């Protein structure tokens, strides 16, 4: 499965 | 005057009864028309704020908050009983039938009062109050009222009329997630009504 | 702060010390095709104990650590010296590259985690090892409700204790997951007043409001509550509003959709220096002379638009500001970037006081060291610098 | 005081000058700079002792100073700034708990909290040449204080002229060499070394024998003073915490409580790096020690003080943080009246350069245009007055007059008028001063009966500072204007405020020739001296006293004073140069007071203005300007008897030795006025002297004696104290039926003449006393000024919002006060509205309304010389008015001229609703 390049975002405050 | 307010507008080279862009007619036939395409009845007695300079906005236009009573007044019309225009200096409430109670003192109708405000009973029987570079109120004999503002301000005020951007539903209860009490019911003049 | 995991999950845990953010094998179970990694986040405060915001982000991969301490650049190298915008470690094709308003990295795997210089954090996998994720990101499996378990693998019912469970091993004094004492929660009355136009206004969903096309790609519903909550708990200054809006703007822009202007009508516009061409949408990876100037291009440079004051028009962008085309644009030494001759320390032994001639494509260094009763251990978020050996204390007692 | 060198040397000193503690011998070789710090000493409490006063750090071209006089604030290069003054690569000074710390790139680091402790961490590199009083960095105790000799006070810088000598007597009460202290017991000064107590950890970590012997000297100097107990134990506790230890609570309310500015509470282990206005925690090593002190809650330390509310941190223009609303004048020479913008932008308006004679300069911590002139009025004798300048016109007045009054209003100027009452029958006068719309009585016939508003004001401050400096009493407002009153007729009115031309009167401002050409408001041609008195009359006269002796034989005995001397030959023997009773003749010309001395009255007969009466005035008021007075009572022919346990002195710096820990001593003109000083462990307080047993109370600006019950404004109960334990400012709103008024000169709230109740159990008594309730809903006009009377009443047509609301029983729902300038409307339930927008509940307007929350949740309203209204947490309401408004107001409440009958409470019509009922806030009334 090559189609789940994912991201993690941390938003300030 | 004219049945719909258009005064002090120099168009085509002269002052004329030509409609201005800033126009929120309130409860004319019990339907409120914002600066956009919107119509509804408040259906709630009290003093529900209709317009004011939105807090913290950059334009130097002075605070011009208004408060329209929803008292039934003449035969349950819910027309604006007293336009308590809380100008920055103080209350300049104007009454059609009786004399103006400006700052708590009854004063003569055809006289300027407070600062940069012109008040006068209409010869037909209504009462006009105007603010230079500001809002005006053409409070009628039968309670007809249109809050009128110049074209200079666009989406620079947040009240019951809301934005002037002319978007029909972006001011009516906003869009998606928002907390708009378009019927503010500010409680400084509103009764506590707690039980 | 406000979180968005590798999994489809968002949460608002508050913290005081380092917590495991990302990583793959906390227990090391999957010993096949094994390229383990680990990244941690830390939360600080600036006056109000109600919430916390990101201060230093730390990662550890392939015998190499990385850290950003909420400033222009650096703190990532293991030796302790700060690193510039483009830099190549040359071991395992690792290179940190920072966008005009971003800061990403790459390796032989291509791991790319981008943290802004001020509380805006984003991670992205290299698609190297994607199987299991160890850290605040959670398992990152299709399901989003199973992400919260303890590093020991046990079921976690107490998500407020999750951060401490995954916190950096050791003792952390005065690190409370939640405000133990009385917490100054913002009153409900000011939220209706402050949410209007001019204060978290454009962020609210509206066709008339700017970037209405940006709403379809990225939902700002999480952004909406965050704006009100972190302006009402705050004193109400306008900078908080600008930083809240810019995050959603950048997110939905990098999602692919273009943005029309909103800075002017909202009253918040960046007074960027030199060329400072503010653009609604402009290319990422601005023109910067690579410290190698010959190595392969990062795969992330071919990407969507980003809102930021591009300086590339006229002068190029280098060393976090604008530098003319004849400017130094880095020293280019062993895949390492030295910026505008900041007189850096090359190594921890303190001997190398190296001034950079960036236009000369070389460095001029000196062999001196601190000494003088100040040994040259690593300073907190600084170059290899002097630190006193011992300082006594004279007590001027009073009655 | 005692102290330990970084070397470990323990030694002690007591001094009053300004010394230095840490200073490099020379300029450092390279990579570092001079950092010399100077330490000030004062004699505080008794004699032969010293508490530290200030430390001044000069480094990198910036002089940063911290004094005990101003808590938690820094002084930079002679001006007040904010403490989070983050410079570049240096001087990262910030507030750390009770202390403030100067941190630098160089190893120098200073920690100073005031209150008798300074610590200066010095790097090991600064070891070869360190010449501060802290001693050499070799860390050998024996080789300390070797160059300067055995003197622990040899090093000094500057200082007051009288620092060297404590008194003409040899510094009374050296402490007991044997330390015969019954307080060696653990009850007091016995918690720092006694094991198995709250200081157990450092009992092992910190050897307390070095620090114990300082506590015993405190008992010797003063018997169990809380002000001597609180500082030393904290001083040891801080150095103990320097090396981490989990200390127990040493602070007990019985032993030593502590008070802090608003919204600051005490914690033994708190953050050492709180976040300032630039919301950056100091980058230097933090959380090293959790210091004791006071920590703001739900706030941040703005400018190093006040625990400002969140997010109102002001402008960062030019790097120096400037607070919200501060008129920076940041540019040199007061070029621009820049104002700190609401959102951190430096709003700059190009202001004027101010009056030409004034100068823009830095003094008293602020920089702006300040007066540069100087003036003098004397008014020595009872009848005798002196004009503003020139010759003496010598009025023999006998009725209340006005010495000086403003004749042209000015924006920059302030209210200023001083009148001499003259008392009666040509006797010594009694002074009153009018400043800032307030009246203050400087002094009276007795020693001190300072009137102000509360007749009890021993040593008090406010917009004006009054000092009971020995025999005389001195007064200076916010702007320096010196007022003096010997108790006898003598005055010395020093007016340097350059209101040139705009002043007229007896001391009338017409500069020029000696004639001074006094000008009447209409026209002056000088008919006679009596005409000047007739023209100048003041209100409040009892009967309009006549002016002039019957046959005017009063000045004709002067002829008999020529036939025989019949005058002060001895005065001529003393005012003359070989009379050493006056050496200030260089300071002030004696030729006026000389013929004042000859022609006071018939100096040997008739009306008695004696040598005793008036001789002392000149030599007791020439101390205003610095002067040395040799004993005029050399033979003590006129005995200046002392109350008790006291000995007289020409130089009595009663500024020092005040019973309070507060000292608005105005500098005492940097001199000691005449007086009898008490001895031993004396503590002076408004005459009576007590030997250091009871003067343990001190408040913000008013000294409170033992068992005092001082109540401040707003009537929030009282700051009652007790010598054993107390100083707890109990807070409680005044109960209904009383108002905060000066009854017989007491601020304690009492029943005012005017009491128109509304909601005291729904009671409506008239100000007069007729009882009839509202019994109907609406907003009702009650305290209506009667129109067209031109009295002080405004059109504050109060509209009582008596609505059902809570429990549907017509308690006060809201208030509605027009006040001629607004529509002030407060609700006990939700907020306080001004002009239609709600504001913070504890906010008051002197010109409009005094709104503040009572502890139970109640709110009141009050006008400066206006009406007052009560509002309980649940509906409650009283209207307080002073009967100075005798009638002259017609609302629902009657006139209150003092007659029940004349108002007759609306006999022909209802005063509440038939009349005086508002309709502007009523519905249309037509369906
Ligand atoms: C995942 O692969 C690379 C690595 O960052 C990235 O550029 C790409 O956009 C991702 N894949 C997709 C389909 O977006
Ligand atoms: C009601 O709203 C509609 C919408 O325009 C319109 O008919 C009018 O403005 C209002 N009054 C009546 C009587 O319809
Ligand atoms: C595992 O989780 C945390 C992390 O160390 C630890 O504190 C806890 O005691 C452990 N719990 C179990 C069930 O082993
Ligand atoms: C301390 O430094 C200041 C800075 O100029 C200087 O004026 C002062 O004389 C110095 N004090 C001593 C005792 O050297
Ligand atoms: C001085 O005398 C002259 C002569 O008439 C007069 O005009 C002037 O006002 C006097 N100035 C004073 C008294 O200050
Ligand atoms: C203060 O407390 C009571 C009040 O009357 C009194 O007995 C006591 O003696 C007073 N204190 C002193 C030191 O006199
Ligand atoms: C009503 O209350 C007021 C409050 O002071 C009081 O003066 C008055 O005597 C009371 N009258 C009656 C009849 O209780
Ligand atoms: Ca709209
Ligand atoms: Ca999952
Ligand atoms: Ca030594
Ligand atoms: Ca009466």
């Amino acid at each position: 499965v090559p189609n789940y390049n994912s991201t993690c975002w941390l938003w300030g405050d | 005057g004219c049945p719909s307010g258009h005064v002090c507008e120099i168009q085509a080279g002269v002052r004329e009864c030509q409609a201005a862009r800033g126009l929120c007619s309130i409860s004319v036939g019990a339907n409120l028309t914002t600066f956009d395409g919107a119509h509804n009845a408040i259906s709630s007695p009290g003093v529900y704020e209709l317009s004011s300079r939105c807090p913290g906005l950059q334009k130097n236009v002075p605070w011009y908050r208004v408060l329209a009573d929803v008292q039934p007044c003449h035969n349950n019309d819910k027309i604006v009983s007293k336009v308590h225009i809380f100008f920055q200096d103080g209350l300049v409430t104007v009454i059609p039938s009786k004399g103006a109670w400006v700052n708590g003192l009854r004063v003569d109708l055809p006289a300027t009062v407070l600062t940069s405000v012109s008040v006068r009973r209409m010869p037909d029987g209504s009462m006009l109050v105007h603010q230079k570079a500001g809002v005006t109120v053409w409070l009628g004999k039968d309670g007809l009222l249109d809050v009128m503002v110049g074209d200079d301000l666009a989406a620079m005020l947040c009240g019951a009329c809301g934005n002037f951007d002319g978007d029909q539903t972006n001011d009516a209860y906003g869009s998606q997630g928002k907390t708009p009490i378009e019927k503010w019911r500010a409680q400084d003049f509103s009764p506590c009504s707690n039980t | 702060p406000h979180y968005n995991s590798f999994d489809g999950w968002s949460f608002d845990f508050q913290g005081t010390c380092n917590y495991l953010l990302a990583g793959t094998l906390c227990p090391g179970v999957n010993a096949e095709g094994l390229t383990p990694f680990t990244v941690t986040t830390k939360n600080e405060n600036r006056g109000s104990p109600a919430v916390s915001y990101v201060r230093q982000v730390t990662v550890t991969t392939l015998n190499t650590n990385i850290s950003i301490h909420k400033n222009e650049i650096g703190k990532v190298r293991v030796n302790g010296v700060l690193m510039a915008l483009p830099v190549y470690l040359a071991g395992g094709r690792i290179s940190v590259i920072n966008g005009g308003s971003k800061a990403v990295l790459e390796t032989d795997f291509g791991l790319q985690v981008t943290y802004d210089w001020n509380w805006r954090v984003d991670v992205t996998l290299p698609s190297s090892y994607h199987g299991a994720v160890c850290g605040l990101c959670g398992n990152m499996d299709k399901n989003h409700q199973n992400d919260q378990v303890f590093p020991n693998g046990t079921m976690a019912p107490s998500i407020p204790t999750w951060g401490g469970s995954w916190q950096v091993p050791g003792w952390d004094p005065l690190c409370w997951h939640e405000c133990q004492g009385s917490c100054p929660t913002c009153p409900e009355d000011r939220v209706e007043e402050y949410e209007g136009p001019g204060f978290c206004g454009p962020l609210a969903p509206g066709t008339g409001s700017p970037f209405t096309s940006c709403h379809a790609h990225v939902p700002p519903e999480s952004f909406f509550k965050g704006c009100v909550l972190d302006v009402c708990l705050g004193g109400g200054s306008k900078d908080i509003l600008c930083q809240a809006l810019a995050a959603y703007a950048a997110a939905c822009q990098a999602a692919g959709i273009k943005i029309e202007d909103w800075r002017t009508q909202a009253g918040c516009e960046i007074t960027c220096p030199d060329n400072s061409h503010y653009e609604l949408c402009g290319p990422p990876c601005p023109a910067s002379c690579p410290p190698p100037a010959r190595h392969t291009a990062p795969t992330v440079c071919d990407g969507p638009c980003v809102e930021g004051c591009q300086c590339d028009e006229g002068f190029v962008l280098s060393a976090d500001q604008c530098v003319p085309l004849d400017g130094g644009c880095g020293c280019w030494v062993n895949g390492t970037y030295y910026e505008a001759g900041t007189e850096f320390w090359a190594d921890t032994t303190c001997s190398k006081r190296c001034h950079c001639g960036p236009g000369g494509d070389s460095l001029v260094c000196k062999p001196a060291s601190c000494g003088l009763g100040e040994e040259c251990a690593l300073l907190p978020s600084g170059e290899i610098g002097c630190q006193p050996t011992s300082i006594t204390e004279c007590q001027a007692w009073g009655d």
